[PDB]
């Protein structure tokens, strides 16, 4: 009994259609080399 | 149907060509049949868009 999960997942694929998922990764965990990759 | 114990029926699409957002503000193929809502289930390679 929770209608908003589509409303959740509506943005989710949109975030998957951006890659802002990975942008939100980069703050708490950037993708580059810890020392040099 | 073999692990849940209920039944099924099968249609065929009149277009059958990865149905598209028409110029009619509408969907053809397999897509709009469930948007005109005149079948029940569609089981295919569905590249989901939001």
């Amino acid at each position: 009994g929770s209608p908003y999960r589509d409303l959740f997942s509506q943005r989710i694929l949109e975030l998957q259609d951006t890659g802002d998922l990975d942008v939100l990764k980069q703050k708490w965990w950037p993708h580059t080399g810890r020392c040099d990759l | 149907a073999k692990a849940l114990g209920f039944k099924y029926e099968i249609y065929q699409a009149p277009d059958g060509r990865y149905g598209h957002q028409l110029h009619n503000t509408s969907w053809n193929g397999m897509i709009g049949e469930l948007i005109s809502k005149r079948a029940d289930l569609a089981i295919s390679a569905i590249t989901i868009t939001p």
